[PDB]
């Protein structure tokens, strides 16, 4: 989706990701520390986008992210388009797959998980199913409906 | 080496059918042919964050009879490692540089999978974590199962009372479910039902169960009834009343039940079986305990040794 | 707006904080919620000051800033400028001004006060003692360097 | 028979600078020939008057890694043997009929000395009384410094956090004090000082020390950063927070430290050391826990051994 | 004299339609125009076997508004009187020989009822026996509902939470079965449904009554919201995690709200109301507690006050 | 209405020099002429969430003096309402629906100034909160200076002990330093001194003050010498042995005392005032204490009598 308004520079080597479902985008940059970095970083919040209404888009450079890093904002912008760029062009563009791991920003629900008081990083394994993902701590072996994990 | 030679035992879902028949050879061999200087100078570390007095003095003995010496302690009201402060990782750190082998029971879903990540080479065997696992009750069970009966595979398997908050049950019957032809029957109240994750589990292998209200329904064909002590302090005085009654076993229940058939419980039982089954060729309560001495000495032993020339 | 030889964006109403210190731009958005907001928001982050060298900056579309707002940011991010744009014109560059009561964002370091596990707002007296700004609890009465406060 | 055989172990201010080479060289040799049956049929007696898990454990370890078998007990809202009664001189005139050696921690100072006037020809070893002294938490201390650094001789030892009340620090500095050339630094609250009395000590024997508010101030020139904790329970909820903050450990800090600087810490630790310190060379305090093992080895074979084949 | 006079209470089934609402009459009247004297002179024994700070305190100060004297005790850890030694029947047979009524709290089901049976001319009013009544708690809860909804007949009730263990929401349904055309809206996870006698209660009345999964469900129509606490302990922590999002209130759920639905809760919530419900015109909770001592005076001058010149 | 008609009474810092004063004149005119009838059909609650039973008893006897109701409770080792799970705010949001001023004590610092934005239109006196505020004991404090010195100016004032800590000992000083000329001496061991923002709060008004040792030094000049407990379990036995003798009072270190001077003590004494002084004019500590139902009565008529009728 382009902006005959006002439309922000490219650049040459970095990453853009496109179509973040507004709301999201801020959230990506926190789970994720995307700021915890010196490289110029652009933002995007609450934008016009034909195909959704509205989108965030957040844009860092000479920075990339392998599949997995990419599969990692599945849950959170599954539509996304995380676009590789180099000599200003999008040399590179790939979608969010479901991940069969994720970890570290999520936070078991088991409130006697052995996860909450210790230096360990939550881990979960990534399993769909008709209407939500199964995700089973690697701790506690309980396995939660997505929705109860990401609840807020 | 064996297959489980340094590793951890944390959960029956780590375990593979192969594993099982290893650990159950070795524990036939154990009994039959005793090694007490297999670890003789192996220290072990027998850590009850929970205490569980019974799992300890089992898995304790199975320690000695192997040779080997231990250190250890029960509950967190008298220890001064972890009573408020200190986390479970340091106190990992710490006695995994001490010992060869960590045996632990922690009130926490986790705990023992969370302690092979800082134990470093040092091997964790769960006895108990939360309402997760426990994978050596599992095993003995499992044991007890093959020698009353030589098979783990084509068996009727009954489970009594409550099937919902039973770690163990919920265990032993993913373990047999690593087998064949299984079929189980499921008699609780409705309160305490075996959870849909576990009948899923099962449907999904094309094993056979079926809900049934009493043992009476089954006794014919059953070849091991798994009873299961009731969580009281769960339920409502009168509720727990109102259904004990058909969960209870009697003598007299047994009155068609197959030569072979044996009666299993983890212990402790109280209002599940009755005082007049012990007498009976069934009841095997007991012979299930005394032989976590040889599952427990057999898991040690593999764990311990690279080869076993038993 | 932002331009150097290539598109550049602004936005039409709205108001635009600039010259936000070393990644505190993000912790300004985290710390004052500016994106809970479903307006157009823009950030630039690690930017190319030149009179400086790197800065942070945001820019909301449809929301302004009271010069009280505009005061809270005096810990984190002392000198900037917040602009309310009317018109594409900015219509007001004002400057960020130290308060006397700082509310809901700080945390009182005193594990015993009964701010903790309560459904109230953090809130502290400001007042410098020879740079070393002391922070003062209202509940618990206690008073703590700036530096210890913000620690946490 | 070695300088140390029947001796007992109570006070740091009673052993020798010899006393502690020769602890610390049985260590190394314990430590590096294990002589797992040098005490076989020796019992001894884990008396822990005052629980403490990490050392009792610890020690008890150290005894069955000789071959030695033991008997005891930890607090005494459990023991029914001096919980409201009977002396603990009586206590050890039984005790000491029993056993080859006492291992003992108490709760209040002089109890091991106290211990050595009822105990005939039983070595008593002080694992603890109240604020007096710890002994082997001293000696695992050296072992480990010596260890790391080659030497006890010309070293920059900095010690953070409550020097004022932490029995350990002043035990160190004192032994650490009967060596040459070392230099101190003291970083604490001015309400946890190092106190005086040891200050005195030290310009007595001419040896240099210094305080500094941060670690910041020393991290170029340190040989071993000693952490202690914080006895929180001291102070006040808004005190302990104001200054914790300059007494806490990050990974950072570590940023000019010297190649074979060490961090060591007693334990149990908690908002001293930010677990990512835990990672880079220089943490040593699991490591420092796991040579009490072989410190403690080295007391009780030198204690009940005569001559040492080591 | 009143209806009420002298009379004990006991039970929700014990009080008539009529009965329950000459109480929330009296206490429309005592609201609005205080009586300070009415009983001076009367001494009550507030009784407090099982102790309920909430509950005891609001029942005191009814009895003070009234000017009544009061004597009394709360949890019985031991007591001489009532449980470790003494039976209920010689402890309330003592304690009528002192006061003028006695209130009465206690963990074991028809304690009240049996008092009564040895209190003589002695009222005895139930503040809560086991699982079994909680008449006051009932009667505060239909004088709130009355006087925010004009009325207890024709109206639109949704009950949520631990359906199956709440003694108050089993009684509230009863008093509210009393009257006529009322509608019931139970949402409860399936291991706290409510139970099956209260929905045989309801289906001989001819009482409409249906379950739902969430709130949102039946939202828009409800005249009542009455919320309770699903006690964590009842269920397994993760089995609470998997469950609790739909059993627990937002002030965003409110948007489909009628303008004149009220949330109750007999307290804590905590777990099941966020703050943020607090400002909304809907949260009735602290009014309802409120409405405690205006049911509670009004009971007490009822069986205290012959003639209640109302 | 009187200046403090409604008004919460949570620190001695939003009390104004006249504020302290109306206290203590109300005080004196009730000392002096008792209304016994005031606050009759006041309902007070008298909530000790941190027990104190000398604290207690004083303030519920002063609201009896003045004809009030009382309803609370003491000690919340766990409360179902402010400590274990319900919010102290959600408690005291129930308990202002009852009463018409609540009297609470609680362990945390700023308690009281919660409590007041959740009570409504019930005002809210602080019998003490945490190391925070202690306003009564300093009210009792002042009119006890004010009526054996005729004055709160001018005046020579020795503090002794737990300055550090002693929440006591601050609010008198801040309170005493709102009055002119007031000359204040500081007796303490170096690790209980009188804080640096106390100093610091002096140095800007300009108040003198000055360090001592011991007594003796100032005992000559002093009209008020205000002895503190020295909590034993703040220091190490030793050091507690060490400096307790500079912190103790005997009679015969009264020979240089002014006939004027008054010994307080907010009690317990015990380590520090010895018994001997109790028979001489200067022992003040119990007619203080008494004072405490004429200051505590003063301020609940103050707070809940729109005009008093002085
Ligand atoms: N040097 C560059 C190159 C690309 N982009 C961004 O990368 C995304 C690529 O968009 P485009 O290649 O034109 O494909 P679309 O039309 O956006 O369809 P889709 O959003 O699915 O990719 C856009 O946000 C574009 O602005 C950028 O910011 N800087
Ligand atoms: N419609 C507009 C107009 C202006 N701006 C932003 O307003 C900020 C400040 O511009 P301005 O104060 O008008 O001139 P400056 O050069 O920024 O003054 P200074 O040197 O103090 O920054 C710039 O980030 C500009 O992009 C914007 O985002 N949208
Ligand atoms: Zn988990
Ligand atoms: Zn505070």
């Amino acid at each position: 989706t382009h902006d005959n308004k006002l439309q922000v520079e490219a650049i040459k080597r970095g990453t853009v990701i496109d179509h973040i479902p507004a709301q999201i985008g801020f959230k990506l940059l926190s789970l994720f520390k995307l700021t915890e970095t010196d490289q110029r970083i652009t933002i995007g919040l609450n934008l016009p986008s034909g195909e959704m209404g509205r989108k965030d888009l957040i844009k860092i450079e000479n920075t990339f992210l392998s599949e997995d890093q990419v599969d990692q904002l599945a849950l959170y912008a599954p539509q996304a388009t995380v676009n590789r760029i180099d000599n200003y062009e999008v040399v590179g563009k790939s979608r969010p797959s479901l991940p069969e791991r994720i970890d570290n920003v999520l936070v078991c629900p088991n409130s006697n998980c052995i996860s909450h008081a210790e230096p360990v990083s939550s881990s979960f394994a990534v399993r769909k199913r008709a209407n939500d993902i199964a995700l089973k701590c690697k701790y506690c072996e309980k396995e939660f409906s997505h929705n109860v994990v990401l609840a807020n | 080496a064996n297959p489980l030679y340094q590793k951890h035992i944390i959960s029956i879902n780590d375990l593979s059918r192969d594993d099982l028949n290893l650990v159950l050879a070795t524990a036939a061999k154990l009994k039959a042919n005793p090694q007490p200087e297999l670890l003789k100078h192996k220290v072990i570390a027998s850590c009850f964050f929970e205490a569980s007095t019974r799992t300890r003095l089992s898995f304790e003995t199975s320690m000695h009879r192997l040779g080997a010496s231990v250190v250890g302690f029960s509950d967190s009201a008298n220890t001064s490692l972890g009573k408020k402060g200190e986390t479970l990782a340091d106190t990992i750190s710490v006695i995994s540089t001490y010992v060869d082998a960590i045996v632990m029971r922690h009130p926490q879903e986790g705990a023992a999978r969370l302690a092979t990540e800082f134990s470093g080479n040092v091997p964790v065997l769960n006895a108990g974590d939360g309402s997760n696992q426990h994978p050596t009750q599992t095993l003995l069970d499992l044991f007890t199962i093959q020698e009353t009966q030589g098979r783990l595979d084509n068996l009727h398997v009954a489970m009594v009372g409550d099937l919902k908050y039973g770690r163990t049950v919920h265990s032993l019957t993913q373990a047999l479910a690593k087998f064949d032809g299984n079929r189980f029957y499921f008699i609780a109240p409705d309160a305490l039902a075996m959870p849909q994750y576990i009948l899923d589990m099962l449907d999904e292998k094309g094993i056979a169960w079926s809900l049934h209200s009493s043992i009476e329904e089954v006794m014919a064909e059953v070849d091991i009834l798994y009873m299961t002590r009731v969580q009281k302090e769960r339920l409502d005085p009168s509720e727990y009343a109102n259904v004990k009654a058909q969960f209870v076993l009697r003598a007299s229940d047994l009155h068609n039940a197959k030569a072979n058939m044996k009666v299993l419980h983890p212990l402790p039982r109280v209002d599940e079986i009755a005082t007049d089954v012990d007498k009976t060729p069934h009841a095997w309560y007991f012979q299930q305990a005394g032989n976590g001495i040889f599952a427990r000495q057999a898991l040690l032993a593999l764990v311990l040794n690279r080869d076993l020339v038993l």
